[PDB]
DNA sequence: TGGGTTTTCTTTTCTCTTGGCGGTATGCAC
RNA sequence: GAAAAG
DNA sequence: GTGCATACCGCCAAGAGAAAAGAAAACCCA
């Protein structure tokens, strides 16, 4: 690679591209001639960067003397270099025989002129102007007409990807000039970068003091504003006065926002800055990510990229639109690709460390231009002028932290004058139009910011790069189940809104889900101070997260909203507004519900009595016919629930899930008084689940009859759990225990249930330390009230025991599969490798668990804060991590194929299905065809050898080293020992009535 | 945590423990008795023994043998460093309660101002001085653990990178640190013993050496409070953080008050360093902003 | 062989590494 | 330091 | 050719922020 001041200077000259300052590129381009120290860090490609620059203003003196630097320093001009020369000439108009000499001169050196249209990433304004410059030379030549698009052709999605057959794609409930409509706010909305929001707080009375701490903060941030702009134009004309010397300053990178842009983040992040303060770094990579994020949509916007993206999508939305017809039905990335695609290349990220100087200039000159004064008691007292931002340390450990704290004065401010609106980032809320298709790893989700394919915690990803190197084809299914997924319109349950506001604006009520306010906190003497505190700081946190998910509720409570998702790096998909989605609490799925409804038909009420049940926590371990016979039971305790939610017999607060029951019961309460039940339209979603879908998964995999039957794979009259029976045996060595000189036996009684243990026995066929079964076992306890809080430890290390006793000889192969993955992730980790596989789908997945992180230091005035590169500079994979990692990754990757495999399948059928992990939802009419759709994906996942063809990939991809083999031959073996199938039969599963209940 | 069985000028420690001839109410805590020849030793000075043994292996042959000593004994079964629980269910044979040992010896002491009510022999391990010298300071000021009734003497073994450390002062500037802050203004910390670390023997080295933890009526203040001490050690911790820096840069740092007026206050003048800090001179730092009433904002801990 | 280190995986909200000195190498004015 | 989902 | 300013790297002390409570055993550096 190359140096660190490399990587400035390549920013830097790609800035001054992107900022238009091709003088102050040149001036540094001639001081770095004249020396060798640093012409020899000038590499081809800033030449290169300023030969473009010169070529897109049509300069030619200047493009002469960048070539007299290519050839004065020995480097051979590259394709750019040429491209560039023949923009220039097409721009400017040049005599045919001039451009004759230079594409005689290009093609005699070695150009390919084929390959520079096609392999030299440049836009179409360039492909024009070089096109034109070679048609006035040769106008017989021609680019290869276009391909019609690759259709993929795996035996998996071979149904899917077949044109002949009969399809019906749903279609949604608004028509073409309402999605236009959607398409413009959301293009407004990611345009201006932020949401204010009206907080769910109930307000203040207006009062002398509020309304005067209101004008003393106004005119502070007036003041502020005035300060900022003074201290960024002097910082500006400095670096600009350190760029005239050859000196990388920034400038360009202060210059690619207006002044008034980069003010308001910079206040609008002193704003959300709270009381005890964020650490420094953090609002360093804060400032560097949202000046690239704002960076981003203002190059599309000057680009002239907005409007092809409008007149793409207004033609886009006939196929998605009721009241418009497509001539052929397709898939909505085939009528992205089928209709004449924009360009949109990727941007690339800037350097990090660039971006962390960029992000502590903006620190420190945010720290030193706002300043407060000291004694705000009394505003005619002069007072001396104290920064409202502070430097502070916390020590943890040997651990040296900084912190920027606030003003106590001005959080005092702040509280005191209590703010009636929220800031959201465009980003973090959810989208008013349909989602961009997902085309490729690059484009999709949001309109104009970029979004990434596979979520990842570090800043430079192996992920990306992995699903750009493998075929076009490969990915195609997992990009339409993600435009699926993100192709479900979604609308507020507003009556269950309403319930919530009334419990969060009054006293909360902390048993159902709504925060209680400090308020009605709690207030040896520093051991009472110090538990207040405690309990203060936990109740104030979540009351902030459920003021900031009910005041997004509340904005989106009238507007129909689409969740765009995202993958992790095993496969799993998420939704990327992260406060307000299907994905969280009770609270929160009680809150949303399907914007388009089907009418429930002849078996719809019926799957909805019995999902109400299935939110109850009872008859659990009972069949369908006794669910809906408990169902019609429990009809009145239904309707005076829904009727009477806080008033009545109060049924509903029982449940396990109260809110989703709550909703549930409004549904079910609407249906039955429905005139013709089956013609009654339902919008609320009906959820069919897993019982321990890893144990499915692992029984799948090893044909064990036993699990089979133990998890709902073989047909039953009656469903089967494995923690029930797990939880009896530790109830048999309980009592066996009882009556002996044992206190936890006595102490225990009737607290082992199926949820202590849920956890556990759900975890173990992922390898399980018995130490962390303590804690696994104890906040289940601990939240016990009944539960004596002396023997929290003693009744943890007692079900750690007893349970492990009761899991031996049992789950044979499944262990057998557990050991071999663990065994194959141990072996490829310990040859300096990542555990890398591809899903029967067809997309990649590694691991990206690396010890020892390569850091690097930043010099500064503040403070030097540690960055850490992980972008694979790191070059000792994590044993243990990938041990611990492997057996569950696996399983998430196949059940995360099994729910792409569903929908795409549900997709044909006109279906509307989203999913939690391992959670199927649809609408109540649908269910039976998602329950048998679902099985045979599920046949047709598993009668693929999953097993073997991970083998044989593993020993093509990880086993065939030139001399490695010698040792690696133990690795060989062992990838190619897959314990046997058993003797369990799939087919089965297609009359599995409790396999998802 | 050493076995010791060396018997060398036991007799002269036994007899600078012992204090006053006439007294035998001072009571010594011996810390891991495991042979039970410094017990001997301790108790050929004549004044009652009690040893705190966590050990499971020496324990049994600890209760035996007690009947020879008529009484002179009283063996319990826990160790000195974990005494009050901080995250505890219930109570296990390696760790008890101070309460429930004080309730076994009967003795309490009501004032902290008085005379000392009770004296601790002990040692620290190869590794650990550090986390347990903070853990007796962080007992020390607020009330806790073994000093939470009384004002007890903990004198004991400590080794001589501390004793250089412990000790220093803006003499010597290259080791210099918090808990010499704490503990030079904390305790009266005089000269012992300095027997060597490797002629002990264990069950090329510095060399071990012995101290005296006796706590100081001047330590809680009007100003510095025992329930503020946190708001003190914040102060230490990060003035040492970056040691090379005037007192104003950390105090602009650490509080919203004029540095400069503070410095004005205490005496030192503007280019006054951390380093060149007596310990008491932290006190003085500590205690020059408390008595501005009127500036309510003090600290940003 | 003896001793320091972590405790199944993913995701989200709340809000946890820096500093000082000295030695070595390199580039520039007289 | 806590909470939630799978 | 020589001395001084600048930038980069090593390296131990960080005060190994108190948990030195804890049933539990395997992995990597010494
Ligand atoms: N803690 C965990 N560790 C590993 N995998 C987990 C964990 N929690 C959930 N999963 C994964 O999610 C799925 C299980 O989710 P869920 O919470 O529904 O459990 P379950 O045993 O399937 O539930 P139920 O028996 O109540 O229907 C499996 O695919 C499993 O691999
Ligand atoms: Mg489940």
């Amino acid at each position: 690679q190359l140096s660190g001041q490399q990587q400035r200077l390549l920013a830097f000259f790609k800035c001054c591209l992107l900022t238009d300052q091709l003088p102050l590129a040149h001036h540094l381009l001639v001081v770095h001639h004249g020396q060798r120290q640093k012409r020899k860090l000038l590499t081809l490609d800033m030449y290169n960067a300023v030969m473009l620059g010169w070529a897109r203003q049509g300069a030619f003196k200047e493009l002469v003397y960048v070539l007299f630097m290519v050839k004065d320093a020995g480097l051979t001009p590259d394709l750019l270099s040429y491209a560039a020369a023949l923009q220039c000439m097409g721009r400017q108009d040049q005599d045919a025989g001039t451009i004759e000499r230079c594409l005689e001169q290009m093609s005699q050196e070695g150009l390919k002129l084929q390959a520079l249209f096609t392999a030299v990433l440049l836009s179409e304004e360039d492909r024009a102007t070089v096109l034109k410059a070679v048609h006035k030379v040769k106008p017989t030549f021609s680019l290869p007409p276009q391909l019609p698009p690759p259709v993929n052709t795996s035996k998996l999605l071979r149904d899917v990807y077949a044109k002949d057959g009969r399809v019906s794609y749903p279609k949604l409930h608004l028509p073409l000039k309402t999605l236009q409509c959607l398409f413009e706010k959301q293009l407004h909305m990611e345009l201006a970068s932020r949401v204010c929001v009206v907080s769910v707080e109930k307000p203040t009375l207006p009062s002398k003091e509020v309304k005067h701490a209101r004008k003393t903060l106004k005119t502070l941030r007036d003041q502020w504003e005035k300060a900022l702009c003074r201290a960024l134009r002097e910082t500006k004309n400095r670096l600009e006065r350190e760029v005239y010397e050859g000196r990388f300053s920034l400038y360009p990178f202060l210059c690619l926002l207006d002044e008034r842009e980069v003010v308001r983040m910079l206040l609008q992040v002193l704003q959300a800055l709270p009381a005890q303060g964020e650490s420094f770094t953090t609002l360093a990579r804060e400032l560097s990510a949202r000046t690239f994020s704002r960076h981003v949509v203002q190059r599309q916007r000057v680009s002239g990229q907005v409007q092809a993206l409008q007149n793409h999508y207004r033609k886009y939305l006939c196929l998605l639109a009721s009241d418009a017809e497509v001539p052929e039905p397709c898939l909505p990335r085939q009528y992205w690709e089928e209709l004449g695609a924009p360009e949109a290349l990727r941007e690339q990220p800037w350097p990090l460390p660039v971006q962390m100087e960029l992000g502590k200039l903006l620190a420190e000159m945010l720290v030193q231009a706002t300043q407060m004064p000291c004694s705000l008691d009394k505003p005619h007292r002069s007072s001396r002028l104290v920064p409202v931002l502070y430097h502070v340390y916390s020590f943890r450990n040997v651990q040296q932290i900084g912190i920027l704290k606030p003003h106590p004065a001005y959080v005092q401010l702040l509280e005191k004058a209590a703010e009636p609106t929220l800031t959201f980032e465009a980003v973090d809320v959810p989208m008013l139009c349909p989602p961009l298709p997902w085309t490729s790893p690059h484009s999709g989700a949001f309109l104009l910011s970029p979004t990434k394919l596979m979520r990842t915690v570090e800043g430079a990803t192996q992920h990306q790069e992995l699903l750009e190197t493998c075929p076009p084809t490969a990915l195609h299914g997992a990009l339409d189940a993600l435009t699926q997924l993100g192709n479900c319109a979604w609308r507020v349950n507003g009556r269950v809104l309403d319930l919530v506001l009334q419990l969060f604006q009054a006293k909360g009520c902390p048993q159902l889900g709504v925060p209680a306010p400090p308020s009605e906190a709690p207030q040896e003497l520093r051991r009472e101070l110090a538990h207040c505190q405690k309990v203060a700081r936990e109740m104030h946190s979540l009351r902030a997260e459920a003021l900031y998910r009910l005041s997004l509720a509340q904005h989106l409570r009238d507007r129909v909203f689409w969740l765009p998702h995202n993958m992790d790096f095993r496969g799993r998909t998420y939704p990327c507004p992260p406060h307000f989605n299907h994905l969280g609490s009770d609270v929160a799925r009680a809150l949303l519900e399907f914007a388009q409804g089907r009418p429930l038909g002849p078996h719809g009420l019926d799957w909805l009595k019995i999902h109400l049940v299935n939110l109850t926590g009872l008859k659990k371990r009972e069949p369908l016919r006794k669910r809906l016979a408990f169902a019609e039971e429990v009809m009145d305790d239904i309707l005076d629930s829904a009727d009477q939610p806080l008033t009545g017999r109060k049924w509903w607060m029982g449940a396990e899930e109260p809110w989703q029951t709550l909703a549930c019961c409004m549904e079910v309460a609407n249906a039955v008084r429905a005139s013709d039940p089956a013609a009654y339209v339902s919008h609320l979603p009906v959820h069919q689940d897993g019982s321990c879908n890893g144990l499915q998964h692992y029984a799948a995999l090893g044909r064990d009859s036993v699990g089979a039957a133990s998890v709902n794979l073989e047909p039953s009259d009656v469903p089967q759990d494995v923690y029930s029976g797990v939880a009896a045996q530790v109830e048999v060595f309980r009592r066996q225990d009882a009556q002996r000189g044992m206190r936890v036996a006595q102490v225990l009684e009737g607290f082992i249930t199926r949820k202590v243990v849920k956890q556990t026995v759900m975890t173990v066929v992922y390898g399980v330390t018995r130490y962390g079964g303590r804690l696994q076992i104890e906040k289940r306890l601990r939240e016990l009230s009944d539960f004596p809080q002396e023997f929290v430890w003693e009744a943890s290390h007692y079900l750690v025991r007893q349970v492990f006793k009761s899991l031996q000889e049992m789950f044979s192969g499944t262990r057998a599969i557990q050991h071999w993955l663990t065994e194959s992730a141990r072996l490829i980790s310990h040859m300096g490798s990542v555990v890398e596989w591809v899903t029967p789908l067809g997309v990649p997945v590694i691991q990206p668990y690396r010890l020892d992180s390569k850091v690097k230091q930043i010099g500064g005035g503040i403070q030097s804060i540690t960055y850490t590169h992980n972008g694979d500079i790191s070059r000792k994979p994590n044993t243990r991590k990938q041990k611990n990692g492997f057996p569950p990754n696996f399983i998430h990757s196949l059940d995360s194929s099994h729910m792409m495999l569903t929908a795409l399948h549900c997709y044909r059928k006109g279906l509307t299905f989203v999913s939690v992990h391992d959670c199927y939802w649809t609408h109540a009419a649908d269910v039976s065809v998602m329950n048998q759709v679902c099985r045979e994906q599920f046949v047709r996942l598993h009668s693929e050898p999953i097993l073997q063809d991970l083998s044989r990939f593993l020993v093509k991809r990880f086993c065939s080293e030139p001399q490695k083999i010698l040792e690696a031959s133990q690795l060989k073996e062992t990838l190619q020992a897959v314990p046997k199938p058993g003797a369990f039969d799939l087919e089965q599963v297609k009359r599995s009535t409790y396999f998802f209940s | 945590k050493r076995y010791v069985t060396d018997r060398r000028l036991a007799e002269t420690l036994a007899q600078i423990y012992l204090g006053k001839p006439s007294r035998p109410p001072h009571l010594l805590l011996e810390c891991n008795p495991g042979p039970g020849i410094l017990t001997q030793a301790l108790l050929e000075a004549g004044a009652k023994v009690v040893a705190l043994e966590s050990d499971k292996t020496f324990i049994p042959h600890l209760e035996s043998l007690g009947k020879n000593l008529d009484g002179k004994l009283r063996v319990i079964h826990c160790d000195f460093f974990k005494l009050d629980p901080r995250s505890g269910g219930v109570i296990k044979p390696p760790a008890m309660s101070s309460r429930g040992l004080f309730k076994n010896l009967g003795i309490e002491a009501v004032p902290w101002t008085a005379d000392i009510p009770l004296k601790v022999v002990g040692m620290f391990p190869s590794r650990g001085e550090k986390r347990a010298l903070w853990k007796l300071a962080y007992d020390l000021y607020s009330c806790t653990s073994i000093y939470k009734f009384g004002r007890i003497e903990v004198n004991m073994f400590i080794g001589e990178k501390e004793f250089q450390k412990l000790m220093a002062d803006p003499g010597n500037p290259d080791l210099y640190h918090v808990l010499s802050v704490i503990w030079q203004l904390a305790c009266e910390i005089k000269v012992l013993h300095m027997e060597p670390w490797s002629s002990f023997d264990i069950y090329l080295q510095q060399k071990l050496y012995l101290i005296q933890m006796i706590p100081r009526q001047n330590l809680f203040t009007k100003n510095l409070t025992p329930m503020n001490y946190n708001i003190f050690f914040h102060l230490l911790k990060h003035c040492f953080g970056r040691r090379s820096a005037t007192v104003i840069d950390h105090l602009r740092s650490l509080t919203p008050l004029d540095a400069r007026d503070i410095l004005m206050q205490i005496g030192k003048q503007e280019d006054e360093k951390v380093v060149n800090m007596h310990p008491q001179d932290f006190k003085t730092l500590f205690e020059t902003i408390e008595r501005s009433k009127d500036c309510a904002y003090k600290w940003l801990y």
